[PDB]
């Protein structure tokens, strides 16, 4: 139950690009190591003696991702994409506060989407109201054939 | 009237008597609005931040500010000021 | 240390303090960065009587 350490990603363990459905390192590459604790990658992560005695007796260390940082891209006065100073942490809470989360497993390929939900206690909220079926159709891009939704063929 | 001393988007008389935000414009409050879910707002007519929080009177009343702040913060007389604390769960001692 | 464990006490004296004050920028937002008090400390002390 003991959190040995919480480490933010230093310059060695920063992914420059992560497309939807992609992976860093890309598929076909070995996992990246995370063995530095300080800010300049000059210190190694230590563990206690009783913790080591636990570790060599079979207990496993679990990893939990508390939060993730990153930038997004937009266009400046020129036609050049700039992704510096733009952050997602400014919009994470605002997106989570007015949206309903929908997930879809489909044989080890997960999709997570957020759909705007209208507040019925606010007379000045003009966002259109959708049912669960319409939200599912919009979020995952599923098509309609005979009144039912198919993702690709399922 | 049309006077505006604090130079927000709400006239002073509306602030003195009462106003509500609809279509992003402040209008005089009528008692018939309460059944539609509207609210009656009154605030200082010589200030732009009645509660002291960074958002002004028009921003708070109209909800044009951040969408993750509660609805109760939308009236000008309540401050949208977070209260953050820290709670310890357990302590680990590593003898040297 | 030998003095300290024989009963003598360490006294703490504040020679000076630093800090910023708040002012309004072009918008209605209070900014307190770069607005130091050490610029006005001497000017205030030179023309005022302390009570
Ligand atoms: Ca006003
Ligand atoms: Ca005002």
């Amino acid at each position: 139950g003991d959190t040995l350490s919480t480490i933010k990603a230093q310059e060695n363990q920063i992914g420059n690009n992560l497309s939807p459905g992609d992976t860093y390192p890309k598929k076909g590459l070995s996992p990246l190591a995370l063995n530095t604790m300080d800010q300049f990658s000059s210190r190694l992560i230590p563990i206690n003696y009783d913790q080591l005695k636990k570790l060599d007796a079979g207990k496993q260390i679990k990893l939990e991702t508390t939060q993730v940082s990153g930038n997004f891209g937009t266009k400046n006065s020129s036609g050049q994409i700039v992704t510096e100073g733009n952050s997602w942490s400014d919009y994470i809470s605002q997106i989570d506060s007015i949206s309903a989360s929908i997930i879809l497993d489909t044989e080890n390929e997960s999709y997570e989407r957020r759909v705007t939900a209208k507040n019925l206690q606010d007379p000045e909220d003009k966002t259109p109201e959708l049912t669960i079926g319409e939200a599912i159709e919009k979020a995952f891009g599923a098509t309609k054939k005979d009144g039912l939704l198919y993702f690709n063929d399922i | 009237e049309d006077l505006d001393t604090d130079n927000d988007n709400i006239p002073d008389s509306y602030e003195r008597n009462g106003y509500t935000i609809k279509d992003l414009i402040a209008v005089k409050w009528e008692d018939s609005f309460a059944e539609q879910g509207y609210k009656k707002y009154v605030s200082n007519y010589l200030e732009s931040n009645t509660a002291g929080d960074p958002y002004t009177d028009y921003e708070k009343a109209s909800g044009s500010f951040d969408k993750a702040i509660k609805t109760e913060a939308r009236d000008p007389l309540v401050a949208a000021y977070p209260i953050v604390g820290v709670g310890m769960e357990k302590l680990i001692i590593s003898t040297n």
